[PDB]
């Protein structure tokens, strides 16, 4: 089982990108992907959240609006559309599954991407 | 058609 | 949000030494309390789940327990590998929260 | 006095009974005691009968093309007016005039009604439906015939519908009341409400009166406030069931501020004007179709067991208080509703 | 408990009036309010009555569609528009008090007013 | 329309006489019927309702009975202040329909 | 180790129980033992009790207005609580604890639920309705009061919803396959098909990989091909009845000609998201209002007997050939789906 | 002669019988005795057995997604036919001809109906509908099994639907006739009406005559005219019900005048064609979705008691007078409509 | 009881005539109407049909939505419109009557006349 | 289509003996078969229904049965009157087919 | 699928 | 309401 994500690097204060979270060897119809995030070397932050099988998904307050959530079923990934970065966002975002039933914290978590703006 | 009669005191 | 503190914010030991570690929540929380490791640059791990039970593959030597609201994180027997940063974490109620962050290290 | 007649078309089967309505009083209930009067030579030896029977009806009889009657029954009894049985069950002074009229060539008939049994009610008919609508009915039914089992052409037969009916008790009970805290989840701000009725007991249409207070010692603000008074239909025709509605109800926007004080009496009445066309509200006994009281509230006996075998109905007020930004709070509270003891 | 009547007077022919009746000490939703009428020294006649609890409204066949009856239940009083009056109108009129459950006679009556024309 | 027929038109009597009075329906009216009081310029007042029954308040010389379709009205002892005229009605059906009116006085 | 626990408004009567979610093991079902907490001064002289229900409800108690509580039972149970009963049903290690923590002031109580019950399942409530819908749900109560029979009061009583749920054997079955031969009137030539799963037993939300193989000697085509995952609800309230619908299906367009063979794996997962509106559809037991999977497979006992009221569901997957010009062939083949037993 | 047959899928297990329609009589009711033939070695330690049962069924086996099957069962019973048992129920001529053919894989299996049970009866589908609609079904079904409550498979069983049928006595009945006295309130002038029939009994489709006398004696107009055949279907389930539905009419414009008299003779046929869309119509016994008459009406054998435990189907005519302004009358009299005795 | 056709005769090709079949003593609601044809001297063949019971009506292959067949419940009475004639259709006609409850061959017939299609 | 045939065309006898025509289904056909006669220039008279039962009014010498789905139409003592054209017809499936006929001398 | 067999008399 | 509240070991 391993979880795997592109698309961090660099963007423009006021540009817009997109990262994904592919996954293999577990279903995101008995799963679910979390993305989750840190200012370097401060505490890290909850910010987005997909649940495929009941098909709700959840934002930060913070973000609510600006950054959205997708996934695809049968590609087995997921992925996040951020609009509009600054300077309070800028940090490194990790994607990480969950158990869905029943949630039991983030098992696996994939190996980080950072986001600089710039 | 329900009808009544007398019947004394 | 169910805000958290944790203290204290940095800690030091030698190897063999039990130590602690507290997370005390803003609201009772009833039990859905988790604790995750980073060592530094890396990505997580986490260690404790609904608050007692230790995750699989984890050396039996890391434990923690409720209290409450206070729940308590401990290193039976610090090793030379325990040199990290340790967060706590609530999930029973959407937002899920974070700690503030704890070191431990040699003196 | 008068006395009641009803006769088969072809003349030769007649009952008389003494009253229409009957009154129970949860440790009696009147008989439907009468005599029945027939053509000697006409039946030809065929015996004569008359049958009591309360049924769950559904639909009109007036011959429509309806999904008619899911017709249980709740009690049925039987008696042999002729040839004459043994003594019982002897006559009573009503059943002596008559026959002191009629001569022998009438019989006296009797039945006691099972204490245990509903009142006349009638739900109403919703107006997308055609004809009458369900209702524990009473009937009695008398025929001539060789069996019991026979097919009984309506020449043979004959019907005549009664009610049983409750009145107000001579005495009253304690006033309804209630009271309710909505302290906040951890502050001991709260809201807190109280109400009140005038009686337990209304005549029909009287106008109720409901006192409120309310305690706001909290940063909420009360919105809006209704009072409304709800219908409770114990329908138990075949496993428990229960249908509600409200009848009418009054709101206001008396709103109460943060950290305030407040009272009102609010002035409300049912009536049957306004809700002419609602399904499933129940109506008093009626004969054949005529408008009448919204149903009266029947009332358990002493001895209180299941308490419904039938329709049973009761009325509640409740008072609801709408709060800003969630957290609405309400009570409910009981009261009955029926006419007085005719003089 | 009283009823009370007003509205009486004088009228032309081809004019039209209106009258009202308070009712006090009783309430207009177990109760009805009806209306009568005499000519002067002559036997009095039914005309009008209202019947809230229901909701329906009647009326007497000389008079349909050109009188009409009304109530408020706040208020708790009885109007009726009178449309076009002639001679044969000309009476005076009491308002009556009935009990819903169940009609017992015309009890309560009002002091009477009158509709010359 | 059920209509109504009232004799004697007028009739006299003194001071503790019997007196009879009577309406005849045009149609087997029930029970339905009730007699009211009018004394000259001024507003009734009901003596008999349900053709037997007599309304509280109202002294027991007065008196009414049915018989069959013909309604009798009676005054049991008369006296000096009956002088008045007397109104007949049914009321089992609408449009309801109220007597000739008859009269009543001393000689 | 933790408690649940709930109590009256007055807080003179408290519930504690050790656990929501019970299990049943087919041979064996746990206990629903718990203690109540009861002031013995508030009591006065009323009996203390506790009571269980497994009802078939219907409807809400949000106080809407609905058809509500079509209320037939399945099973009831009484236990005295006070005055203090004898001996039956010696207390448990959690009972006597629960006992060491209150004190004198509790007393404990015990249940045992038949083997002949189904689990905790709820119909998905319709768009169109309003509240709740459908669904036998377990229930404790308990109460103060003078009788068995006596009038039911907030203050008096207490209530506490329960769960009744099944888990994955320690061991699977034969997998589950079926083949067919459609032969035509009179000829030889046929069309012969073939289906299997990758087990019998599945975790919610994961894939099934339903194998497919056709061989078609004839002269006809297969146009379409389509693999559907069927629920069936067995409703046994009174009369016996099924409600049947699809909750995920696939469909593929690779048609198979005329004297050819094809084989081929589809992948299907059964979920919730894209059946939110349909009504009818069978759901895993909710606590109030939660969301949940799907209904958990019921397993039958292995002793047979009928075993069987309220709501029974099972799943079949089945694959269909549509063939040009009629003669369209299908095969069907059953899994079972729940939750492992959790650790 | 011929005799029908069906067997398994797997060719092991194969039923025969000598009729599909079953005649009664109301003093006898035609066995459905036949035979069973099954491979000795293919049952291993299995059970034959044979099985009749008469059910209140709703839906369809078309594999559809329906809110399938009402499955009330009114009778039951059971036989085991391997292995041998015992002497009961010996063979008559049928099944020792067919035992003659098969030789000795075959075994005789018999059952005999209890009287008091309906006809083959179906209500048809309304088109907003999709599938079957509800109807008392015979079905025989013969299976191998382990014991009488183990699972079913389709290569266990064989199911084979039968049907129960009645067909015109041997004489006929009296005349039916009615006639009424319109005789206004208290008036002597009065109107006053006749109907009567060619029989009591008819063949589908065979015109009725319905013969008309009118006698306005009275100021009053008969403005119009018709003539009615209403069909009643004495559903019963738990409770009593009824469904009654207009199959055919005709009117006519003939007034009859104040102060006149009238005659005339009307013909009027059911037939299906114009209903093909009412739904609640009693349709008689289909195989499996045949077209058929109109329910031939049930009669009700000479010791009758209840007789009703499924569809109870019966017809009658009324002859409508439409008076103006009041006195609308209108009378009603009983037919019978089945097929001949088959020869 | 009799059944009885005529309106037979000449016809051009391409032309069309309609043909009537009355029918005496039997009623079109417990029975049917059925139409055979034979060129001369060949063995007959079915062509159209009417069940007045049910509703439906039937054809052969050969003839569908050319010809059409009708009847009147209150004359007793069917009728056929024999469209688009040509030289394949040309033969004498029969109308037959059938039991409804149930099907028992053709049993009543009528006398037969024909169709010839020339200029 | 059902198809029909039946065989021989043409035969002929002598007055008393007993003759066979035979009609044979191109598919397995139930009982459901029927038989008539025709004189020529005349109208059919039917003479065999549901494959066994003779027609009422038929003089008794006439008769049928089936066998499997060969249905065999057999005259049992043949009579000055009998020279006709015979004709064979399933009637279980539309559209119903007629066999191409046979004759008698 | 319902079908029938022979039977010889 | 629905609470909890602490056996102990």
């Amino acid at each position: 089982v391993q979880l795997v994500e592109s698309g961090g690097g660099l963007v423009q204060p006021g540009g817009s990108l997109r990262l994904s979270c592919a996954a293999s060897g577990f279903n995101v119809y008995s799963s679910s992907i979390h993305w989750v995030r840190q200012a370097p070397g401060k505490g890290l932050e909850w910010v987005a959240s997909i649940s495929s099988y009941y098909g709700y998904t959840y934002y930060a307050d913070s973000v609510k609006g600006r950054f959205t959530i997708s996934a695809d079923t049968s590609k087995n990934t997921a992925y996040l559309q951020m609009n509009s970065l600054r300077a309070e966002d800028t940090a490194v975002y990790y994607c990480a599954r969950s158990r869905q039933f029943w949630y039991s914290g983030l098992d696996y978590w994939g190996q980080g991407t950072l986001v600089t703006v710039s | 058609t329900t009808a009544s009669s007398s019947l004394a005191k | 949000d169910i805000q958290m503190t944790q203290s204290p914010s940095s800690l030091s030991a030698s190897v063999g030494d039990r130590v602690t570690i507290t997370c005390r929540a803003s609201q009772s929380v009833s039990s859905a309390v988790a604790w995750y490791q980073q060592k530094p640059g890396k990505a997580p791990k986490l260690l404790i789940y609904s608050a007692s039970s230790l995750y699989s593959g984890v050396p039996s030597r890391f434990s923690g327990s409720r209290s409450g609201t206070d729940f308590t994180l401990t290193i039976s027997s610090l090793q030379p590998e325990d040199f990290a940063t340790y967060y706590c974490q609530q999930y029973k109620y959407v937002p899920v929260t974070f700690g503030q962050g704890t070191k431990v290290e040699i003196k | 006095t008068r006395v009641f007649k009803k006769s088969s078309p072809n003349g030769k089967l007649t009952v008389y009974l003494g009253k229409r309505d009957f009154v129970d009083h949860l440790d009696k209930v009147d008989p439907v005691d009468g005599v029945v009067l027939v053509d000697p030579d006409y039946l030809k030896d065929r015996k004569v009968f008359v049958t009591l029977t309360v049924a769950f009806r559904y639909g009109r009889e007036d011959c429509d093309v309806l999904g008619l009657s899911f017709r249980k029954d709740l009690f049925i009894a039987n008696y042999q007016a002729f040839p004459p049985t043994p003594n019982p069950p002897p006559p009573t002074r009503l059943q002596e005039r008559l026959l002191r009229k009629l001569g022998q060539h009438a019989h006296p008939f009797f039945f006691t009604i099972p204490q245990n049994l509903p009142s006349s009610v009638t739900l109403q008919p919703g107006p997308e439906d055609t004809g009458k609508a369900l209702g524990v009915d009473f009937e009695i039914r008398a025929f001539v015939a060789k069996s019991l089992e026979e097919k009984s052409h309506k020449r043979n037969s004959v019907r005549l519908v009664i009610r049983k009916v409750q009145f107000a008790p001579e005495k009253p009970g304690p006033q309804p009341s209630a009271e309710t805290t909505r302290h906040f989840l951890m502050s001991d701000r709260s809201l807190h409400l109280e109400a009140s009725l005038d009686k337990e007991l209304y005549y029909h249409g009287e106008p109720l009166n409901v006192n409120v207070h309310v305690t706001n010692n909290s940063t909420k603000t009360v919105k809006k406030i209704k009072v409304s008074v709800r219908q409770y239909a114990d329908i138990v025709l075949f496993s428990t069931a229960q249908y509600k509605v409200p009848v009418a109800q009054v709101e206001q926007d008396d709103q109460v501020s943060p950290s305030s004080t407040f009272s009102k009496v609010y002035t409300i009445t049912p009536f049957l004007a306004n809700n002419r066309e609602k399904r499933g509200l129940a109506l008093d006994g009626k004969l054949k179709h005529e408008d009448t009281n919204l149903a009266s509230s029947t009332i358990v006996k002493e001895g209180a067991n299941k308490e419904v075998l039938g329709i049973l109905v009761s009325y509640r007020v409740k008072v609801k208080l709408v709060v800003s930004r969630g957290g609405d709070v309400s009570v409910e509270l009981p009261f009955v509703l029926m006419h007085p003891k005719p003089h």
